């Protein structure tokens, strides 16, 4: 009883002879039996094993004991064509040819992901980006609206936007101190997209070197992947007696792994190669590994040409007078391709799964979809214009309440995050195998000043710097100054802001101060720079440590100190606005 | 068994087209329908609530000068005007960033793939021709065969004109190595094998073997040689001795061992 | 997921919005010239006409490309429509395109009213319809 | 990619330096 | 080429005739865009060739252009001044005509 | 290409060797025919 060679129909039991059976080996049987001219009667084996000399009680077993030792005359069935058994039996020509082969999983395709175009450079960039083109075009509004005009604030972002793009510039800065702001804009734009550029081409040729398995050959050199044999059968004992040289490297690797590539059952050996993505290579035999290719949910395939070379066999006890029309019955069956038809016929057409060097429209999506979501947006932005330029046909307040209120929450935020220890969520632990668990073993919520663990080794105690005494500690003391020089600025800004705001006629207050807020800004960035290269630099030194994992989150305050730098810049160029207008109608 | 043989594929040649190669066809259509979309949309908000200069004419120009990199003299003077520009403008630095990048992964690894893998793959072409030998058993099994495949490569070469069959194994070699590609010639595979591992190194197997057969060591019918060398086939298979005498003469004994980066020709 | 035809329907459905636009624009202006100003309203409309037919005409090439031949088989009847429409008033003096030859066109004035109702009719249809093709093809 | 942005910041400083000069040479004079 | 030249030797020759001139200009720069892709056509044709080398170990191959490719080349700088020139020639006679 | 003394103990230690390293050294200078095996160290310098 082996799939699909003999199996139960689904109707048996209210059948009964040789009509309970169904598979290859029963069709191969009536086919012979019509040759040679039998009146057959097929058994089961009793015991459900194929052959062996018990080496102590030298008693053979299973079907080629069944007919050594009486009660059969033929065994047609998938008894391999060995010497131990060919010096007891009698094996015809082999009706089918196999090898030990290899089964992996089927590689399953991956959808990339929609905005996979932003993978060259990490999210740190891309939000340092943008902080920086709002941080250049405040600078370069105030660096030339200061001097000796067509360089507001809503010109500026079209410079500073039309640079980073490389499109050119419809205006251009004819002042030393806007040339300047223009010069480091212009270099830093050069090195963003030539690093954009060098980083996507480092992905997609690393991507086109990989080569997956097709040979033995291939899945000799690498050790990534797994081998695996059964611990009790010639599969094994193959690579023991190899005098290959590429089947030598394969042994060696198996005889020392402790993670045990050794199943004892086909059946388990299914599984590792199906639940261990990709990362199991079972050697299975050829006949057993084209059938459960073409069965039950398509997981498993076979890559590479057979190992080497084996075959089946009938077997007639030893002098019986079918031994003779047997062997001429399967070497006509051959050469008809009968024996080729009920190969196809139960692998596959009794089967249950069936029978580019671009870029393509996936990975390149998200430039699509904001370019459907921007071309949507601004007619949403061109009904506006068009209904508010009606509206206009048919100053002093609003800029001041919304510079204050814009001054106190950047007050608010940026004093809630240097304070509130929020910062960074470290998660440190191990991996365990056979069933990828991700087992925690050390988190932490630390901030700027006051480190926190929260679960390692259950520690749900906190500390602080204390000089005290895996990761370090002096890591963000380094970008500790440039959020509380965040407050100073900030603070001073909106000290000479309030007592310009309560006394209007002292307009040089008000525009000094105006200068603060963006300082406050201009210094947060190097506040968040230093602070996000100094974690990125000691995750670096993670010393390779593979099956460990290390993982880093960013929290709420630091995103309140992120907000806090878009409140420093609008209250700033609107501090200036009010300096606009106050030294106009003065 | 029976197995196919076709010449080893080459580097290329370059098409007409072959620069459009780094990025899909699909994008190629996505670009040239979105640079429409793009400037239909520039002229309707130019257009509505003015500022003039930009027509559709002009907004053909913009966006076609905003996609070369280079962009024009004019730009919107207006907050929708130029969320338009804007956002075509970051539409362009990703995608001649891909296509360089691309560009730079062809360029670098050089991959060449098989045209036919398969009889199954043979079977619905008709640009490569086969043949076999003109009287012998490879012949003779697609004749009597009926499975599914076999009997429609049979009745392409039964009626195939220029009579594809060769009557010379030599000769049928030597039309793979001559037909630049358009021939693929149906071995043993003990043939292939060994005509793999030649100079010139010209050919290749592709596929699995088609039938399964195999050699023999003879005997009269009644010999006392019969029963010994029975058992000393199955006794230097197990060792691995049939395995290694493969080895040293198909694989050792082979002259075909086992990146330049050609400029850029007119040709590309 | 993201094909070629699926990006003709999301380019499609954000120039439809405009469309219907173009119909809510002009269905108070046709109603204005009831109620009072024939001159002005005959130049504003006059101006809007060939966008109209030339983004539609638009359409049918994008989805031609696109080998959607269902949906190109829709509106095609619709630039029969309008392609017909082109050629009605030729003597028109140099003027841009449609509803000014005879300036105080009020004689009818239901052959254009009787459009202005299919105008909105078959936009407000087609909104609704590239907007369910397009989440058809993103899910297939 | 990170003294890119320190190049950058410190461009901006230097660059306001300069209209604080310039402002308060023109001013006088 | 000789077409260009035929229209312009009889512009010479009569002065008066501004429009042969223009127009045999036009011939001058057609003899050159046909030979620029007279010029690629015929290099693409030779490294589509060599290309298909076999890889022929041991062996080697060299192309080398001579005197007559040359003198092709140096054509199609002749041909497209005295194309520009051609139309010079229209700029000042259509001016003081 | 390799190159060994055709008369000494380097010649021998390959032949004997069943290192999976010089195994291939050994297949590969058993079959190649511009002779790498010289016969003296002063003409293998030179082929150097």
């Amino acid at each position: 009883l082996e799939s699909p060679y003999v199996m139960m129909k689904k109707n048996h039991e209210m059948l009964e002879g040789n009509e309970r059976y169904e598979g290859y080996c029963v069709d191969l049987a009536a086919e012979i039996a019509k040759h040679c001219g039998f009146k057959y009667k097929l058994t089961i084996v009793g015991d459900g094993k194929y052959g062996a000399r018990d080496a102590d009680t030298k008693i053979w077993n299973g079907m080629v004991g069944e007919l050594v030792y009486g009660k059969a005359d033929i065994a047609i069935a998938p008894l391999t064509i060995t010497l131990v058994r060919e010096e007891v039996i009698d094996f015809s020509k082999p009706f089918m040819s196999l090898g030990i082969s290899i089964m992996i999983k089927k590689p399953q395709k991956s959808k990339p992901g929609v905005f996979s175009f932003l993978d060259p450079l990490a999210y740190e960039i891309w939000m340092c980006i943008v902080f920086a083109y709002i941080g250049v075009s405040v600078v370069l509004f105030l660096v030339s609206r200061f001097s000796p005009n067509e360089f507001g604030i809503f010109n500026s972002l079209w410079f500073s936007l039309g640079a980073f793009m490389q499109q050119g510039c419809d205006i251009s800065p004819r002042s030393l101190s806007g040339r300047i702001v223009g010069g480091v804009w212009w270099f830093f734009t050069l090195i963003i997209i030539s690093s954009y550029t060098a980083n996507l081409a480092a992905f997609l040729t690393v991507e086109r070197m990989v080569s997956p398995i097709e040979s033995a050959e291939d899945l000799s050199k690498q050790t990534e992947i797994a081998y695996g044999t059964l611990d009790s059968g010639s599969t094994k004992e193959f690579f023991r007696r190899s005098k290959i040289a590429v089947f030598d490297k394969m042994w060696t690797y198996m005889r020392s792994a402790e993670p045990s590539v050794f199943v004892r059952t086909t059946a388990e050996g299914v599984a590792r190669v199906r639940k261990s993505k990709g990362k199991y290579a079972y050697l299975l035999e050829s006949t057993m590994n084209e059938y459960i290719e073409q069965r039950k949910p398509c997981d498993t395939m076979k890559v590479g040409g057979n190992l080497d070379s084996k075959g089946y066999g009938i077997a007639t006890p030893k002098g019986s007078s079918l031994g003779t029309p047997v062997n001429l019955a399967v070497l006509k069956l051959s050469e008809q391709g009968v024996l080729d038809k009920l190969k196809n016929k139960w692998w596959y057409d009794k089967g249950e799964c069936g029978a580019t060097s671009a870029l393509s429209l996936s990975n390149v999506a998200g430039v699509f979809y904001i370019l459907v979501g921007g071309l949507g947006l601004a007619m949403l932005v061109a009904l506006i214009e068009f209904c508010y330029k009606s509206r206009a046909e048919a100053g002093r307040k609003a800029l001041t309440l919304l510079s204050s209120v814009f001054a106190v929450c950047g007050l608010g935020l940026l004093g809630i995050a240097v304070s509130t220890d929020y910062w960074l969520y470290l998660e440190e632990g191990i991996i365990l195998p056979q069933n990828q668990s991700t087992e925690v073993k050390m988190s932490l919520h630390s901030g700027l000043w006051r480190v926190c663990f929260l679960a390692g080794e259950e520690r749900g105690r906190c500390f602080t710097i204390e000089y005290v005494m895996v990761n370090v500690l002096k890591m963000i003391r380094s970008a500790t100054p440039f959020p509380l020089v965040s407050l100073f600025f900030m603070f001073i800004g909106f000290i000479l802001s309030n007592i310009g705001h309560i006394r209007p006629h002292r307009t040089i207050l008000a525009f000094v101060s105006g200068i603060f807020f963006i300082l406050s800004g201009l210094s947060l960035v190097v506040g968040l720079v230093l602070y996000i290269s100094s974690i990125n630099d000691e995750m670096l030194n993670r010393t390779k440590d593979a099956e460990t994992y290390f993982n880093y989150k960013y929290g709420w305050s630091f995103a309140f100190a992120a907000i806090s730098f878009l409140l420093t810049e609008s209250a700033g160029v609107m501090s200036v606005y009010l300096f606009m207008k106050r030294y106009t109608a003065e | 068994g029976i197995s196919i043989m076709i010449k080893k594929p080459q580097k290329s040649k370059p098409g007409v087209f072959s620069f459009l190669d780094p990025l899909a066809y699909e994008i190629w259509m996505c670009i040239v329908f979105a640079y429409i979309g793009v400037s239909v949309v520039l002229f309707l908000v130019s257009r509505f609530s003015p500022y003039n200069e930009f027509g559709i004419f002009n907004s053909l120009w913009f966006s076609l000068g905003a996609f070369m990199q280079q962009g024009c003299d004019i730009s919107p003077r207006s907050l929708s005007g130029r969320i338009v520009g804007g956002v075509w403008w970051f539409f362009t630095l990703i995608i001649i960033s891909s296509y360089t990048a691309n560009l730079a992964a062809f360029l670098t690894v050089e991959r060449m793939v098989s045209p036919i893998e398969s009889a199954e793959d043979l079977s619905k072409q008709t640009e490569i021709a086969y043949g076999t030998l003109d009287s012998g058993s490879t012949k003779e099994f697609f004749r009597r065969s009926k499975i599914a495949v076999f009997d429609k490569m049979w009745t392409y070469m039964r009626s195939a004109e220029p009579s594809v069959f060769v009557r010379t194994t030599a000769e049928g070699v030597a039309r793979v190595r001559k037909s630049k590609g358009k021939y693929a010639y149906l071995l043993e595979s003990t043939m292939n094998e060994y005509i793999e591992q030649r100079k010139p190194c010209d050919t290749m197997k592709v596929g699995g073997n088609l039938d399964s057969k195999g050699y023999g060591i003879a005997t009269p019918k009644g010999s006392s040689l019969g029963t010994p060398v029975n058992l000393a086939v199955l006794k230097l298979s197990e060792q691995g001795v049939l395995d290694k005498l493969k080895n040293k003469w198909w694989y050792d004994k082979g002259e075909c061992g086992a990146e330049k980066t050609s400029a850029l020709s007119l040709s590309n | 997921a993201f094909t070629f035809a699926a990006f003709c329907y999301m380019l499609t459905l954000v120039l439809c919005a405009s469309l219907i636009f173009f119909v809510i624009w002009h269905i108070i202006a046709f109603d204005e010239l009831r109620t009072d100003n024939i001159e002005r309203i005959c130049c504003l409309l006059r101006k809007l006409v060939v966008p109209e037919y030339s983004i539609h005409g638009l359409f049918c090439l994008m989805f031609l490309c696109a080998a959607e031949w269902v949906t190109l088989g829709l509106n095609i009847p619709l630039l029969f429509y309008h392609l017909w429409r082109y050629f009605h008033r030729p003597a028109d003096g140099s003027e841009v395109m449609y509803d000014a030859v005879s300036i105080m066109n009020a004689d009818i004035l239901n052959y254009c009213q009787k459009e202005s109702w299919c105008k909105l009719a078959f936009y407000l249809l087609s909104f609704f319809y590239y907007l369910y093709s397009m989440v058809y093809t993103l899910v297939s």
